[PDB]
């Protein structure tokens, strides 16, 4: 009854080879096959995400557009 | 907003008509009380005569 | 539409504030009348006894 | 219908008016109390009902008050990520054995006034 | 209408993501193949074009496995290239490695995804010496 879901580690986390081949194996895990750009926002932050956002963000965007229109 | 406006208009018209009815009764109450005091006067001088 | 909504809201508030005074006057008129009723019946009983 | 109209007049005027005055005063006072503690970091809220929807500022306020590190918010701008971010703060409150009743993530996200005010009041009663 | 927007979404997003991952993996795969091919006097510049005749694949398997492969056929025709690719693929079948949707004409015709998949399977499952 009193526990936090997010503080626990994920369930799937619980369970010689050439070094360069290990490097190419763990380089392929990233979606872009390379380490991500540090100061770049993720795909969810970007506004070209096709799915519509929450309503409060739409009201904020409307108010920004209205202040731009003057 | 327009759908709200129409039901507000209905409300104000109905309640205005209610106010008119209450004012109409409030007019009659005063002459009613005066006619009631006249009975006091008649009854007390009848009592003295008796 | 928004402007019309809020001005009619103000009208509704003013008019209910108007109606409350008629309510109070009605109540106090009736509370004045009932003791006149109780007075005349007692004094008429005294007159009949005399 | 006349006495029915009078009863509707009474419960439209007085019950609404007293509750609205009390909740407006409580909203201003709670806004000042939250702004005092949230000014240690560079954060400020203008409206209590609107800025608390996304759940980030609730996490910042709980981090300032409690003093340890809550899990970082879910990286998103959708309704589901919003619900997740509010649920994180609610679960962290469930750690501290603070008793919350009729409180859910969707109630904060939708912006129910009474439940948001009650959440702020419960936080004030705990962390003062 | 809806179909035009769906086509635009497909052509932008799917192709952009696929090409980006494909060129990154091709670059790093080419560097790895050159690193293992530097023992002999061999070097490839483009992964798709240089693997068509099948000599580089045979020499790469010769270097990696450390055991002798059959002699490549003599010729410059398309069918000789099919022979040279088939020898290397059949040797990979001999080393118990499971290749899927693999044929000689795919390597000879230079299909990008299948070439990258073959190189990735060689990187993953093939044991070296």
């Amino acid at each position: 009854p009193d526990s936090n879901i997010y503080k626990k580690p994920p369930i799937y986390k619980q369970r010689s080879k050439h070094l360069i081949e290990d490097l190419i194996i763990e380089s392929s895990k990233f979606p872009a096959a390379q380490p991500p750009d540090p100061n770049q926002p993720a795909k969810i932050e970007t506004d070209y995400w096709p799915c519509p956002p929450s309503l409060a963000v739409v009201e904020t965007e409307w108010r920004k557009r209205k202040a731009s229109r003057r | 907003a327009e759908s709200r406006c129409r039901e507000m208009d209905e409300q104000i018209r109905l309640m205005d008509q209610n106010l008119k009815c209450l004012s109409a009764a409030e007019e009659k109450y005063s002459q009613k009380e005066d006619k009631y005091e006249e009975e006091i006067k008649i009854l007390t001088d009848k009592l003295k005569e008796a | 539409s928004e402007g019309q909504v809020r001005q009619l809201e103000e009208q509704l508030r003013i008019m209910d504030q108007t109606l409350k005074a008629l309510m109070a006057a009605e109540d106090k008129y009736s509370q004045k009348e009932d003791k006149y009723e109780e007075e005349i019946k007692v004094l008429s009983d005294k007159l009949k006894e005399a | 219908d006349n006495d029915n109209s009078s009863a509707r007049l009474f419960e439209r005027s007085r019950i609404k008016a007293l509750a609205d005055e009390r909740e407006v005063v409580q909203k201003k006072t709670f806004t000042k109390w939250v702004n005092s503690h949230l000014a240690r970091v560079s954060c400020r809220i203008t409206d209590l009902y609107k800025d608390l929807r996304d759940g980030r500022m609730l996490i910042k306020l709980l981090e300032v008050l409690s003093g340890e590190m809550l899990p970082k918010p879910t990286k998103g701008k959708m309704r589901i990520h919003c619900l997740e971010n509010v649920d994180k703060a609610l679960q962290f409150l469930k750690e501290q054995r603070v008793h919350l009743e009729n409180m859910g993530s969707h109630d904060i996200v939708d912006g129910n006034h009474r439940l948001v005010l009650g959440l702020i009041w419960t936080i004030i009663l705990r962390f003062q």
